[PDB]
RNA sequence: CUUCUUCACGCGAAAGCUUGGAGGUUACAGUCUCAGGGGGGAGUACGUUCGCAAGAGUGAAACUUAAAGAAAUUGACGGA
RNA sequence: CCUUCCUCAAUCAAGAACCAAAGUGUGGGGAUCAAAGAUGAUUAGAGACCAUUGUAGUCCACACUGCAAACCAUGACACCC
RNA sequence: CCCGCGGUAAUUCCAGCUCCAAAAGCGUAUAUUAAUGCUGUUGCUGUUAAAGGGUUCGUAGUUGAACUGUGGGCCACGUA
């Protein structure tokens, strides 16, 4: 993280369920990365994408779909 | 092979020396299988690659006891990594090849810590936390740079392969059951990335597939 | 868990949470005075008066329409119960139970029932003499 | 029943983290107990908290975000002075430099790490981490 | 677009098919994207939801490099036509009727792809891919009946399959827009395609 | 080790703290009536030309019965209805789950 | 799950469904009404639960009877409410 | 057991599935059609595989046999495909104004922003 | 009262484990309480107290011993 | 139920009040089922299974008892999943 | 020590040799301390492995909820 110097120290800043933002382990093997690419106008750009990496947890609860709709709702696609 | 081709992707974009790291597969949240893939991708001289124990496994069987031998490697590197295996086979030292695979296979990071505070780097757990196996306890507490450690010679040696020192222990359990103890230990090991850190944690930013990075290369020389 | 019982009684009524009361019209202390003297000399169980004010009267919760509870008022007002009516409701069938008691054979739920009622009736009596309102030196039998 | 509410409020409290329940309205508060959610809520743990009236003991509206690692109560409370808080925390912090320790003091209902920085003792509350 | 909201010729095309109503008189409303209690077996199923997913469904589509690792699949029969139909025009892998594992379980085996990910459509029947879905950290968006079980597909298209041209149609229509996307097909296009060879199976 | 959790009795969660016991009639040890199977069906009579035979011969008409039949309240228990290749371990699950 | 919404506030579905001592504060799930006996040209405070009666003073009876939930209003008996 | 083994099966089979077509249901030219057209070891195994041959033949002969084809019907369905201008299984549809459900037409409506309809469900009813 | 679909991680050695399971605990800590604490000897002994009377209540050491247990697993086997 | 009443409680040694079977005393009680027994039969033995009965019991009045794989082998009370 | 050697081509017996360990100390005994959170405040147990009574009341015992504790105001500026 730091160190007694402060500084980082130490491999591997980890991941984070970007979602519920529980850390992101390494052996998540229901956890994904999602990169959703926007849209412009007609289209989609790219380079921009809003990018998560989301934990399997929900995946078994319902709330793969469920939380990360939610999640979504909180950053819009296309909406009313 | 020897000249294993790493069919993985990534295996192969490591192999194809784009990233070499393990840390690239934990952080890009890659999961792995195929063996090289560590093995290629960190192998610089000793890393401590060890074979650990040495079991026979019995079905009893109408002409048999039908015998087999486990046998457990731990792989590691002195700092951050550790990879375990057990593996049984029907010859020992299959197992312990086979063990061996799965030592490669079975790696993690290892968020190390101090105790007190920082001092100039970690060599210790950073948290207090617990590995339990069927009749086994053991949970792993931070010390500092000059500790000898309470608990069982087992693990440490697998501890010092992948770079800590000092640490206190509380071990609590069927010592009698080592096969257990160590998969207790492994999984000890596995939660050296548990909790929700204050410590740096803030805000994982975005990392995008390093392997679909380079998707467009993953389908050249490769469909 | 509950006191004579395995199961659950929740039941309930749900309190005036409104206690402003009553979304259509006032009365005064005069009126509630007048109310409750008539009911009172018209003899219920103060609890009594309350539960038949409720719908009888049609006017409700009598802590709220002048802002204390009836009981005392009563007492204040020298139209106090003879007793702690509660252990009264539980000594009367007790006291009946024990009439029935007598008429019976066997009957162990008479006598279960009464059991933990005559304790409550301890509880409660241990209570008021507790709350210096049993008279001292008192108890049922 | 049971009586600290604050106390079952936390094992709770921790259900709820666990399994993301990310606002309760608690069933009921007392003076206590706000004191300390407070504390938490200083230190990062969980988001904001409002109380909730009722015309008998209040209910709050709990704010959470995913940063509780664990949230005790200690039954009984116990003197806090010098040596001690060395044992409490290293019992319980999975280590020492990061979650609190709670007391109740003099100073107010406290952490143990500050409190450490107060220079007082008093009564142990619980801790979080 | 700008705007993505659905035209009467879309409405008129969704009601069509037969994909808006739903299955069993009730469902799981642990699948509660219905609101309406619905004779005969259904509901009805908030179609407004459906879109909104179908588009995202294609904001994600349109992320990925290779297009074919995106797989596609399909147990239904009424689906593996429509999905190819899709994958020939997308580059989709596809995945039609029985999956049989060891596909990225094994990386040793033929089967052996590795891609960002899945779109499932009967959950339920598709549990195998699910699981290795789960067993490789990859999400799997999916076509979701009101009882279709949700698992593990992260990303429900409401959805009533059965079969006829409700499945087609939905895969269809939703490919014409990310084909707006990526692909270049404008919207008062036809686009050309159409559910009937989407379709099913004959005769 | 243990087998089969209710072990017959279908009375722990409700009320029914104890419950009919019956001589089996069929070996007649007594018993209660959740850990005897049954099927209480009614019953047929005579083959076909029996019946062929009795049928011209019926001079037998309705009532709600248009030629009556039997009836046997069958309930089988372990002493009886082993003998009886009638009752035992199926697979696991079905020790648990109910007819349709 | 719990996310849309709000535990605090309900809604339009919301409060309905909450049952009586878990409404969110309890609150007199009963109520009163204003009832009217054909007897007379003068009417009567009523409680939606009564356990008891009303008497009808234009002329001295009851009603409605007591019966436990909502009290039995009867007789060509007119009410509205508050 | 006139099973023709695995082995066997895969051979008749794999002889028209290689060497498409052609044949008899005979049993005689097949045969001598296993002994031309593989490069077998022993006649039994080849006229076994024949005698399934005008077996499996006979069948499809009378069918796509459970399992088996020979591509055309394929490219046929293939070309089939093609109903799209024979079909218009679409605006076949009886409305563009439409006869349908309230809030559907509610949303449709907020979101058609203050157009003029009637909103009624699809009946009431379940 | 469920059953119990079905779900929950969780908990568990499993077997298995709901209402508000054996869950939410060595990340050990809501209250109250009973009990328990190798095995065998013995739950016995004139040990002792209820009890009409059975016998209950209460309740040992000597002596002895390396296990005893548990679940699963596979196997073997069955007058299945 | 908008009734009153203000912690009234909780759980709990001692201590009390219950506890199926069966037994046990004092009286019913008589039919049966059937411990005791008796008979067969069987057996290698067999007074055992098995049969055929058949005595006490059984039901009950009335007492008394305390032991019941007296099993949700799962103290209670709590708040959640 | 305890696991066990030993009926002869024994790894543990006999002797030899070699070796080893610790060492001028080392064997032993008995006890005692930890190991043992294997009596447990920390930190055990008690569904099948020890253990929650057949059942209830119940003084003793313990345990026992909320609430009137609180600060406030203002200013200054800087300051994210």
């Amino acid at each position: 993280t730091y160190n007694e110097e402060g500084v980082n120290v130490d491999l591997y800043i980890p991941r984070k369920c970007h979602a519920t933002n529980s850390l992101i382990t390494s052996f998540d093997h229901s956890a994904v990365q999602i990169a959703i690419a926007n849209v412009d106008p007609n289209g989609v750009i790219d380079g921009t994408t809003t990018t998560l990496c989301i934990a399997g947890y929900l995946r078994c609860q319902g709330e793969s779909d469920h939380a990360i709709n939610h999640l979504a709702i909180a950053k819009g696609i296309v909406r009313i | 092979e020897k000249e294993w081709v790493p069919c993985t992707k990534l295996g192969r974009l490591v192999k194809d020396q784009k990233i070499t790291s393990l840390e690239e597969i934990f952080l890009f949240s890659m999961p792995i299988k195929e063996h090289q893939i560590v093995d290629q991708l960190i192998r610089e001289g000793d890393l401590r690659d060890e074979m650990m124990l040495v079991f026979p496994v019995q079905k009893a069987t109408s002409a048999g006891q039908r015998t087999r031998f486990k046998a457990f490697n731990v792989v590691g590197d002195g700092n951050g990594h550790i990879g375990v295996g057990a593996r049984v086979g029907k010859e020992v030292s299959l197992a312990i090849r086979a063990s061996m695979i799965a030592a490669k296979l079975s790696i993690v990071p290892v968020r190390r810590g101090y105790w007190g505070n920082k001092i100039g780097e970690p060599h210790t757990i950073p948290i207090k936390v617990t590995g339990k196996c069927g009749s086994v306890a053991v949970r792993l507490i931070p010390a500092p740079r000059g500790a000898g450690i309470v608990a069982a010679p087992v693990p440490k040696k697998i501890l010092e392969f992948a770079g800590v020192e000092d640490v206190y222990t509380s071990s609590c359990g069927k010592t009698r059951t080592r096969g257990n103890f160590i998969m207790a230990t492994f999984y000890a090991l596995r939660k050296t990335y548990g909790f929700l850190t204050p410590d740096l944690w803030a805000e994982t930013e975005v990392s995008r597939d390093p392997t679909d990075e380079h998707s467009e290369f993953l389908s050249m020389g490769r469909k | 868990v509950r006191m004579h019982g395995n199961g659950h009684g929740k039941a309930a009524s749900a309190l005036p949470y409104r206690r402003t009361p009553p979304t259509w019209l006032k009365s005064s202390s005069r009126d509630v005075i007048d109310a409750v003297c008539k009911l009172a000399k018209k003899g219920l169980s103060p609890s009594r008066i309350g539960m038949q004010l409720r719908d009888s009267m049609g006017i409700a919760q009598v802590k709220n329409v002048t802002g204390r509870k009836i009981l005392r008022i009563l007492k204040h007002k020298g139209m106090a119960p003879e007793i702690p009516e509660d252990l009264y409701c539980l000594i009367k069938r007790a006291t009946q139970m024990r009439k029935h008691l007598e008429r019976n054979t066997k009957d162990k739920d008479t006598k279960f029932r009464l059991i933990l009622v005559e304790s409550r009736i301890h509880r409660l009596a241990r209570y008021y003499r507790r709350v210096k309102q049993l008279p001292p030196t008192w108890k049922y039998e | 029943t049971m009586m600290s509410v604050l106390a079952n409020a936390l094992r709770c409290i921790a259900g709820a983290e666990r399994r993301g329940k990310r606002q309760v309205l608690i069933r009921p508060s007392s003076k206590v107990v706000v004191k300390f959610l407070q504390v938490m809520q200083k230190h990062g743990y969980i988001g904001e908290f409002e109380i909730v009236d009722d015309h008998r003991a209040g209910k709050i509206v709990v704010n959470l975000n995913g940063r509780l690692n664990k949230c005790g109560a200690i039954c009984p409370r116990f003197d806090c002075t010098a040596r001690d808080f060395e044992k409490w925390v290293k019992n319980i912090l999975p280590s020492r430099q990061f979650g609190f320790v709670v007391l109740t003091t003099s100073l107010g209902i406290m952490d143990h790490e500050e409190a450490r920085a107060r220079n007082t003792g008093g009564k142990v509350l619980g801790f979080f981490y | 677009a700008k705007v993505l909201r659905m035209k009467e010729s879309d409405v008129q095309k969704l009601l069509a098919m037969h994909c808006h109503l739903g299955t069993k008189n009730s469902s799981s409303a642990m699948k509660k994207y219905i609101h309406g209690r619905t004779s005969d077996g259904t509901n009805i199923i908030d179609i407004h939801m459906t879109w909104e997913k179908l588009i995202l469904a294609a904001r994600v589509i349109a992320a990925v490099e290779n297009p074919q690792d995106v797989t596609v699949c399909s147990t239904r029969l009424f689906g593996q036509r429509a999905i190819f139909k899709f994958s020939q025009l997308v580059g989709t892998s596809f995945l039609g009727g029985r999956f049989i594992p060891g596909t990225f379980t094994n990386q040793i085996q033929k089967k052996f792809m590795q891609p960002r990910v899945l779109v499932v459509t009967d959950p339920r029947t598709d549990h195998q891919a699910l699981r290795e879905a789960s067993l490789v950290n990859i999400p799997v968006i999916a076509f979701c009946d009101t009882d279709a079980p949700l698992e593990f597909v992260d990303i429900a298209i409401p959805c009533n399959n059965r079969g006829r041209h409700s499945i087609s149609m939905m895969y269809w229509l939703l490919a014409r827009e990310v084909l707006r996307l990526r692909g270049t097909i404008p919207r008062s296009v036809p686009w050309e395609v159409k559910v009937d060879l989407f379709f099913y199976r004959d005769p | 080790t243990t087998k089969r959790r209710n072990h017959g009795r279908a009375k722990p969660p409700c009320s029914r703290g104890r419950v009919r016991p019956v001589h089996c009639f069929n070996c007649s040890r007594l018993v209660p009536k959740d850990k005897s199977v049954g099927r209480f069906v009614v019953r047929r009579m005579l083959d076909q030309a029996s019946a062929r035979d009795v049928a011209e011969a019926s001079l037998i008409y309705g009532s709600g019965f248009p030629m009556p039949k039997l009836y046997m309240k069958q309930r089988y228990c372990i002493a009886c209805a082993i003998h009886s290749r009638t009752v035992r371990a199926r697979p696991v699950e079905d020790r648990k789950r109910r007819y349709t | 799950g719990f996310f849309d919404s709000d535990l605090s506030y309900p809604t339009v579905r919301t409060e309905r469904m909450k049952h009586k001592r878990r409404r969110l504060v309890q609150g007199p799930n009963s109520y009163f009404m204003d009832v009217k006996c054909p007897g007379c040209k003068n009417i009567t405070v009523v409680y939606s639960h009564a356990t008891s009666e009303v008497k009808c003073n234009g002329c001295a009876t009851l009603l409605c009877r007591p019966t436990g939930g909502k009290a039995m209003l009867v007789t060509g008996c007119g009410f509205r409410k508050k | 057991g006139k099973i023709r083994t695995k082995t066997v099966k895969r051979a008749s089979k794999q002889i028209v599935e290689k060497y498409f077509s052609k044949l008899n249901k005979d049993f005689y030219q097949n045969k001598r059609i296993v002994m031309d057209v593989t490069i077998a070891r022993s006649k039994k195994l080849k006229n076994k595989i024949a005698g399934y041959a005008t077996h499996i033949m006979k069948r499809l002969a009378r069918g796509p046999v459970r399992g088996i084809s020979l591509k055309l019907q394929e490219e046929e369905r293939e070309r089939r495909m093609d109903y799209v201008p024979e079909v218009s299984h679409v605006d076949q549809a009886i409305q563009d104004g439409i006869r349908v459900d309230k809030q559907t037409l509610a949303m449709l409506k907020r979101m058609e922003t203050g157009v003029p309809r009637h909103v009624l469900p699809n009946v009431v009813a379940a």
